[PDB]
This record gives structure tokens, sequence and C-alpha cells, in this order.
């Protein structure tokens, strides 16, 4: 209802840990499990390549359709562009729907 | 071949493939009889012409000619649109050009 593909098995999940190391043990043997450890993370690079099936426009319509555009404006920022803090900000959300079919 | 025979189909689509298009068009036209058959040396005292800079000097034939180098002829407003929203740059490879179904 929200949008997207349904699916009955999607792309799995995947769930990551760091096991836990602990802290020094004491020296007599105790029978309750060990609440300390070491504060730890972990940091590295995901790769997602996703391949994509299309469908191309096969329109013998004559007029020119309806696109998408960055308005020329002159304008302060660049629209889908960092800020001059860095800030990286999508300035308005993008339908996927402008190309036109018969009904 | 015969007189009830149609000489050729009408053919007006394009395909798009990748590197390349072709873009077929056909139109209708009608040929009439110029200068009653003749050539009439045109020039600038024929009418007016008073500037030296308009003075022009030629000839007149009965011929006719096909120009369509206009761009509007050989690309609807989608195929230019598809074109130019797509493309740095293009230009022609070949040309075919046919005259069929002649009536008199």
């Amino acid at each position: 209802l929200m949008g997207g593909f349904g699916m009955k098995h999607p792309p799995p999940q995947i769930l990551i840990k760091n096991t836990p190391v602990p802290a020094d043990p004491p020296t007599a043997f105790n029978k309750d499990k060990l609440n300390s450890f070491i504060t730890q993370y972990s940091t590295g690079q995901v790769s997602v390549e996703i391949e994509w099936e299309l469908q191309k426009e096969n329109s013998k319509r004559w007029n020119p359709e309806i696109q998408y555009t960055s308005n020329y404006y002159k304008s302060n920022n660049v629209e889908f562009a960092v800020n001059t803090e860095g800030v990286y900000s999508e300035p308005r959300p993008i339908g996927t729907r402008y190309l036109t079919r018969n009904l | 071949d015969g007189v009830g025979s149609s000489s050729g189909n009408w053919h007006c689509d394009s395909q798009w493939l990748g590197d390349r298009v072709i873009t077929t068009s056909t139109r209708t036209w009608a040929l009439p009889t110029y200068n009653n058959h003749l050539y009439k040396q045109i020039s600038n005292s024929t009418s007016g012409g008073s500037s030296n800079d308009n003075a022009y000097f030629g000839y007149s034939t009965p011929w006719g000619y096909f120009d369509f180098n206009r761009f509007h002829c050989h690309f609807s407003p989608r195929d230019w649109q598809r074109l130019i929203n797509n493309n740095w740059g293009f230009r022609p490879k070949r040309l075919n050009f046919k005259l069929f179904n002649i009536q008199v």
C-alpha cells in the first residue's frame, strides 16, 4: 500500500554483530555469566549492486512529453547538491510517472 | 509496372537503436507548371531594384525541386525531445529518397 514491489521472499535480512570480548575474569570460578566486556565497535564498507530490468517507451505520440527537469533559474544552492556546511539535501520528492501511455 | 498497382507503401515510422536513429517520412506533393515551359532571365530591372546592393541577374526555370533540409521535416516534436534530452551529439550518415504513386 505504501509502494514498491511486494514479494513472498524478499531479499533476506543481513544481521551483523561484533562478538563480545570479555574483560579480565576473576581468579576464583563463579557460576554467573560475565557482565563485564570491552567497549568496542567495528567499521567497514558495504557494496550493494542491483540488476534492474527496463521496459522502454514505445510511444507513437506526436507532441512532446512532459519530463523531469531542474528549473534553470538562479539560486543560492544547487538542488540535490551539498550545502556550504557540507550537508546533502534533497529539495523535493520525485515521482516515477511522467511518460504517458494510452488507457 | 501498371496503372492499377501501387508504386509504393506509405512508411512514416522512426526507429531508435542504441547509437543510431532512422527517421522515415512520407508526404504528398503537387507539382504545377512553371513559367509556361520557359526560361525567363529574371533581373532586378524587371520590377524596381533601384538600389545597387539589391542588384541581381539570373534565370527562372520551369523545373522545381525538393527541399527537405529543415529539421522539422524529419523529426516530430517528440522524436526531437527524445533526441536532445538523451544525447550529446549527432550527425547524419545515410539518406534515401523515393518518389512513387505518381498521378498526372
